[PDB]
């Protein structure tokens, strides 16, 4: 009935043979064709017509199949890409893209630096503080962040934002924003955040005295 | 060679009508061999097409969105153009336009060549709003950053030093705030040798509200 992709997602290791699939909802007779999306990028066509590589197109890309079936292939997975993959058909005179796989890589544990920000005196003046911790370059994404004000456990006044994985080593970084009113800001002298990863021997914690 | 710039509004309001056109520069829009088509993508899911015009003026639609699609090109100023009527929030997306190569002689095969950047449509009843921009100060390697904090709609632009310094630069995805703004910090990692000396400067574009922005960060 409809165009499907497996797998949805995957993790794979730097050097690996990644193999996905594509299946089109009749047997075509249109070029079928995959395109890579890098995040925060328009989508770039690798291949045309199931198996040619478009010019300038790295050889360890290759596609293949017919009929209803297709796969695509990278024989030898670079941290670079990292991306979500689409078939894509064109039937009954409409363009069709496949539900897309996203390709992720998995790599060794790495532990964070973590850094920790007061707020400016600019946003003060203005009623609000926002305090900001950081977690740079760590893998995997998993981690926990806790804010302690005074010694007195946080919750319900911050909010977490991750970067997508990086294109060269394949790490995350992370940054944790605690969002208080001034009056509320004013009222407590220690600010700290404490870190908790796979990649630390044991819970790292960064602070600052208000004052 | 051939490049695709999209332009159009940021926020359209519901049940109003969505337009952008796409100029092509590097080659004319008077091809025989090339069709020009938008592609939409909703937040989190995947590619939708639109819909394509050929150079003589015929349109084929995505039937779902016929109904409410107008496709249609301009050769003297070399561009084609998407109006969308009645639009509503599952309308909220990045549109793309792409150039569309087809060859054959006994049959028309086709693939998507060459895209534009996208632009973020926002299907909303509320106004723009412009964000406030904070520094993120400093205490090997050091961390510095700018906050930009409650602006409407997406996206904003983030560059560091006019673009002179991009490595180790992180600027994260905004997230959504209870007060139904967005936020988001942009970070980079410097020799901490450098603070006091070396000059931090991160640009801020926001352009529904045509806001453009400059704030220096010191230690």
């Amino acid at each position: 009935i409809q165009m499907t992709q497996s797998p949805s997602s995957l993790s794979a290791s730097v050097g690996d043979r990644v193999t996905i699939t594509c299946q089109a909802s009749q047997v075509i007779s249109n070029y079928l064709n995959w395109y890579q999306q890098k995040p925060g990028k328009a989508p770039k066509l690798l291949i045309y017509d199931t198996s040619n590589l478009k010019t300038g197109v790295p050889s360890r890309f290759s596609g293949s199949g017919s009929g209803t079936d297709f796969t695509f292939t990278i024989s030898s997975l670079q941290p670079e890409d990292i991306a979500t993959y689409y078939c894509q058909q064109y039937e009954n005179l409409q363009f069709t893209f496949g539900p897309g796989t996203k390709v992720d890589i998995k790599r060794t544990v790495a532990a964070p630096s973590v850094f920790i920000f007061p707020p400016s005196d600019e946003q003060l003046k203005s009623g609000t503080a926002s305090v900001v911790c950081l977690l740079n370059n760590f893998y995997p994404r998993e981690a926990k962040v806790q804010w302690k004000v005074d010694n007195a456990l946080q919750s319900g006044n911050s909010q977490e934002s991750v970067t997508e994985q990086d294109s060269k080593d394949s790490t995350y970084s992370l940054s944790s924003t605690l969002t208080l009113s001034k009056a509320d800001y004013e009222k407590h002298k220690v600010y700290a955040c404490e870190v908790t990863h796979q990649g630390l021997r044991s819970p790292v914690t960064k602070s600052f005295n208000r004052g | 060679q051939l490049q695709l710039q999209e332009s159009g509004p940021g926020l359209v309001k519901p049940s109003e009508t969505l337009s952008l056109t796409c100029t092509v520069s590097g080659g004319s829009i008077s091809s025989s061999s090339f069709y020009w088509g938008w592609i939409r993508q909703p937040p989190g899911k995947g590619l939708e097409w639109i819909g394509s015009v050929y150079y003589s003026g015929g349109a084929s639609y995505n039937p779902s969105l016929k109904s409410r699609a107008t496709i249609s090109v301009d050769t003297s100023k070399n561009q084609f153009s998407l109006n969308l009527d009645s639009v509503s929030a599952a309308d909220t997306a990045i549109y793309y336009c792409a150039s569309i190569y087809g060859s054959g002689t006994f049959y028309y095969y086709f693939y998507m060549d060459v895209w534009g950047k996208g632009s973020t449509v926002t299907v909303s009843s509320a106004s723009t709003k412009g964000p406030s921009v904070f520094p993120l100060a400093p205490s090997g390697t050091a961390a510095l950053g700018c906050l930009v904090k409650d602006y409407f709609p997406e996206p904003v632009t983030v560059s560091w030093n006019s673009g002179a310094l991009t490595s180790g630069v992180h600027t994260f995805p905004a997230v959504l705030q209870s007060s139904g703004l967005y936020s988001l910090s942009s970070v980079v990692t410097v020799p901490s040798s450098s603070l006091g000396t070396q000059t931090y400067i991160c640009n801020v574009n926001h352009k529904p509200s045509n806001t453009k922005v400059d704030k220096k960060v010191e230690p």
